[PDB]
């Protein structure tokens, strides 16, 4: 199965080797280090995992633990904008296409957005998406509720239109537990195992598989 | 005195990054030649502008003309800078300190020193420089953070905690909004240090807890703080308390497996299948879309009918949605509970396939066939693996996943060119998919088709380290093949044929062997640069206020030469060096292939750095054995043999095989180790080879072939 957790510097060599880049390998490594050592609470990865029950591939952090996705995140640190409100930037959202249809991109983004609001009191996040892919559009506008402000024309290096998107960040709305159902939740107080010993006949019936011989 | 003025203008110019204009003034002072520091500055100027060969000459010159060892503070400083640019960090340290020893008043030299000393691992002296800088500049928080960090790195945990407490006092009222983050990090960092120091002491741990509770309002890393809090409760034996925190962590990220397993431990149910079943049924209600509540039970259920139902509920909905990774998601179960889970999933998925119409349910259809192909490939049933992937391809030939899997099958069958060719069909589906481009490059390299690999990768026309190591291994295989063609190639009218051919294959052998060594050697160069990439962060992390991340980076730095790619390059490259050592009795790397010191070459470029960093419980003892064996240090060979047995027992065939090679001075690998030491230990040799072949029977075709060609050459 797939695990979601915070990125650490121990993830960056695998991030580097997970994709071909146009920049040189040492530039990328320094770039990854700059992110993870500047905003060490903002970035997240998705990996496979094995649980307790030889051409070493460069994307394994550990046996049975392969990097399959990540979201690399930063706060605004342009000197030319030192008087603007704290905002967040998604430097990179990257999920292996083979690991599609498992909600990975959404889960990474949701952790990123919450961390941005909670750790850095970021007020908004801004971003652009190629007019080409509706999957990214659907992810940001629909699933994640980004506002589509406008369409910046010929925005990309190769001349493609971009959607300009922005999301105002509000801690109460970004709370992860808002998105667990498509709605019971843990009250963080009651006993979880309370059910097992209830004596009502309907309890005895439904909780059948918990009574041993 | 007119010269000193010119020099000083030059110095200013250099500092203003105006190198060519600075050089003009120097060329003039030198045209009039004895001038030590105009020599040094010219050196630094030439370096700044690309003239590296000349820069070195001028620098070396200035340094010869410095017999007294007493140069001017400015000259010393200039040399310090030059040495740092060329990455002679120890040299840079000597010059920078000489600058101060000769009366420099630039306090910034201490900051430059602290960086360099931290970089070479001299944290005792780095701490001295941090103290000296800090006392000159008590008003900058970054200097307090670096001093505390330097203290912690030297083991002075109480001192580090005390330094952080001091700054807290200074800042007690003057924490701007611009400063809340750094403050947050320094509070958590202090908690870290107090936490380590507390060890298992209950009273100390209780203080770490109250501190953590006091800082919480000012700490923005809630994840870090909750994890710390739970761990403290555990160490205090306050399990119910820890379980609340873990449930709090799960609620913040219900997709992180780790918190669920810690929750089990905190409830005392890690060994109770019934209670865990209850816990996960409960969590499943809170987190119905998340993996852990659904997957963890697949890991422990023993009742067949119960396990089968939960497996069905986990797998079938994924097949229905057409999830490519369905099999990957359950693979750990096939790995860890094979006998139990495998026949259950086989029936579940065959039954599901039975009820699908390819026309009305095409997505479930093809993805179910895809799952089954992986299922049977994993169990080594190749005809079935082929049939199920074929059913998917025949139905929908435009999905690249089907080609990846078809290629993997053929790769297991040992048909490397074919495997590459199939992936290359997948690639043609979308030439803009970089990920498929890269797997294709790799497959062609595995087939030793370097031209095609380079060509495919040149669509995005810089060397990646993974590419370079795959290319090295290809060259090595090509080397072995050319050598074998040369050995098998060993009247007068065709005795002109074999004559030129030998001469051709002698060339290629040297070409490939040299190219393999050159490619492998590039890997330690990458990793040394990763190490060097820490340089900026000794200061920068202090300025940014991320001391905890900085300490994680230092741990990463101390593990670089134990990383998977580095270790892979080191183990493969050893084949060559060890050989060259035995047999002993630059665009193509000929200079590397004709070394007089293969073993000192290996140790210097690969083995020493790995040896310094590797943990004893991760050491390759066979490598140590083989290495010291050729170094004449048989004492270490015994140590290696012993420490090997003390981990794997002495039943291992490799264990027996190894002991003998030292004494003289069925199980496949054991028989093999003996073989590559047949010229030193008296074996059947020919009866050993026949043994090694009889053992090959069970393994998959690829493993058979690889051994027959490149291990029993
Ligand atoms: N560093 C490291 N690497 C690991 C580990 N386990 C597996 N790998 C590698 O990841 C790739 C996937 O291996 P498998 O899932 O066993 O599948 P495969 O060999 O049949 O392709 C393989 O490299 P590959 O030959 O490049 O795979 P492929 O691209 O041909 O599929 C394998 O060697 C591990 O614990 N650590």
């Amino acid at each position: 199965p797939i695990n979601i957790r915070r990125a650490t510097i121990n993830d960056i060599i695998c991030m580097q080797n997970a994709n071909l880049h146009n920049l040189p390998e040492n530039y990328m490594m320094k770039y990854y280090m700059y992110h993870i050592l500047s905003w060490p609470e903002a970035s997240f990865v998705a990996t496979t995992t094995t649980l307790d029950c030889i051409k070493l591939d460069p994307t394994y952090l550990a046996p049975g633990e392969k990097l399959v996705g990540y979201v690399l995140v930063k706060m605004n640190d342009d000197p030319d904008q030192q008087n603007e409100p704290p905002n967040g930037h998604i430097t990179s959202l990257s999920v292996m296409r083979t690991y599609r249809r498992m909600g990975i991109a959404e889960n990474l983004m949701r952790q990123a957005l919450f961390a941005l609001r909670e750790v850095h009191q970021a007020e908004y996040v801004s971003l652009h998406v190629r007019q080409s892919n509706r999957a990214a559009l659907h992810l940001y506008r629909d699933t994640l509720a980004f506002e589509v402000l406008s369409i910046e024309k010929s925005y990309y290096q190769d001349g493609e239109d971009a959607y300009a998107m922005k999301k105002v960040l509000k801690l109460e709305e970004l709370q992860i537990s808002n998105f667990t159902h498509r709605k019971l939740e843990d009250d963080l107080e009651s006993d979880l195992l309370e059910d097992i010993i209830k004596q009502g006949v309907n309890d005895i019936i439904v909780e059948q598989k918990l009574i041993s011989e | 005195k007119k010269e000193n003025d010119q020099f000083l203008e030059a110095l200013k110019l250099y500092e203003g990054k105006q190198y060519k204009k600075s050089l003009k003034l120097l060329d003039a002072i030198l045209k009039k030649g004895s001038h030590v520091d105009s020599l040094a500055l010219k050196g630094l100027d030439l370096y700044s502008v690309g003239e590296k060969d000349d820069a070195a000459s001028y620098v070396a010159n200035a340094i010869r003309k410095i017999e007294g060892a007493s140069a001017s503070p400015i000259c010393c400083h200039v040399l310090g800078i030059y040495m740092r640019n060329t990455k002679e960090y120890k040299e840079s340290i000597k010059w920078f300190t000489a600058a101060l020893n000769n009366g420099s008043t630039n306090k910034q030299i201490y900051r430059d020193l602290a960086t360099l000393q931290s970089q070479i691992g001299d944290f005792k002296n780095a701490l001295v420089s941090r103290k000296k800088y800090w006392e000159a500049f008590l008003g900058y928080r970054a200097n307090w953070t670096s001093l505390a960090v330097a203290q912690d790195v030297n083991g002075e945990r109480q001192q580090a905690i005390n330094t952080l407490s001091q700054f807290e006092k200074l800042a007690e009222g003057k924490i701007s909004d611009s400063e809340k983050y750094e403050h947050s990090e320094c509070l958590m960092y202090k908690n870290d240090i107090m936490y380590k120091a507390a060890s298992d002491n209950q009273d100390k741990l209780q203080n770490v807890l109250k501190h953590l509770n006091d800082i919480e309002p000012c700490v923005f890393d809630k994840f870090g703080l909750l994890e710390r809090k739970a761990t403290i409760y555990m160490k205090l034996g306050q399990l119910k308390d820890a379980s609340i925190v873990y449930r709090t962590l799960i609620k913040r990220n219900p997709d992180n497996f780790k918190y669920y397993k810690l929750l089990e431990v905190s409830l005392g149910i890690q060994g109770d299948n019934k209670l865990k079943k209850a816990l996960y049924g409960k969590l499943e209600q809170f987190y119905p879309r998340c993996e852990p509540p659904k997957f963890i039970p697949l890991t422990f259920l023993q009742d067949k009918e119960e396990l089968s139902k939960k497996l069905r509920e986990y797998v079938l909905p994924q097949l229905e949605r057409g999830v490519p990774a369905t099999f990957s998601n359950v693979k750990p179960l096939y790995q860890r509970r094979k006998s139990k889970v495998s026949p259950l999933l086989e029936k579940i998925v065959l039954d599901y396939l039975s009820g699908l119409d390819p026309t009305q349910d095409p997505i479930p259809f093809i993805w179910t066939n895809y799952y089954l192909s992986q299922h049977f490939l994993f169990l080594k049933d190749f005809p079935k693996a082929q049939e199920y992937i074929d059913a998917a391809l025949d139905h929908t030939p435009t999905l690249v996943e089907f080609y990846i899997l078809k290629a993997r099958i053929l790769k297991h069958l040992g048909l490397m060119d074919t495997a590459a060719g199939i992936l290359e069909e997948g690639r043609q589906l979308d030439l803009q998919d970089r990920f498929i481009n890269c797997k294709t490059v790799k497959y062609f390299l595995r087939a030793n088709n370097i031209d095609k690999a380079v060509e495919v990768a040149s669509l995005f026309t810089v060397e990646a380290s993974w590419f370079i190591v795959e290319q090295a291994e290809a060259y090595y295989r090509l080397y072995l093949d050319r050598k074998k063609k040369l050995d098998d190639l060993a009247e007068s009218d065709k005795s002109e044929q074999i004559a030129n051919d030998i001469k051709e294959n002698q060339w290629l052998v040297r070409k490939y062997k040299g190219l393999a060594l050159k490619r492998f050697n590039a890997i330690p160069k990458f990793y040394k640069q990763f190490e060097d990439d820490q340089l900026d962060f000794h200061s920068y992390c202090m300025r940014k206020g991320t001391p905890r991340a900085y300490l994680e980076m230092l741990e990463w730095g101390k593990a670089l030469y134990t990383k998977p790619m580095y270790v892979r390059a080191m183990k493969e490259a050893s084949k060559l060096y060890f050989q060259m050592h035995d047999d002993r009795l630059d665009v193509f790397g000929e200079k590397l292939i004709e070394t007089s010191t293969p073993m000192e070459d290996f140790a210097t470029e690969f083995y020493n750095n790995y040896s310094m960093q590797v943990r004893e419980d991760e050491r390759d003892y066979i490598l140590d054995f083989e290495f010291n064996y050729r170094i004449g240090k048989l004492a270490l060979c015994f140590a290696s043999l012993n420490k090997f047995a003390k981990r794997f027992g002495t039943t291992s065939g490799l264990f027996g095989s190894m002991a003998i090679v030292l004494l003289h001075a069925n199980d496949i690998n054991g028989l093999l180790f003996l073989y590559r030491y047949r010229d030193d230990v008296p074996i059947g040799s020919s009866n050993l080879k026949e043994m090694i072949i009889s053992s090959l029977s069970p393994l998959e075709p690829h493993s058979q072939n690889e051994i027959l060609q490149y291990y029993l050459y």
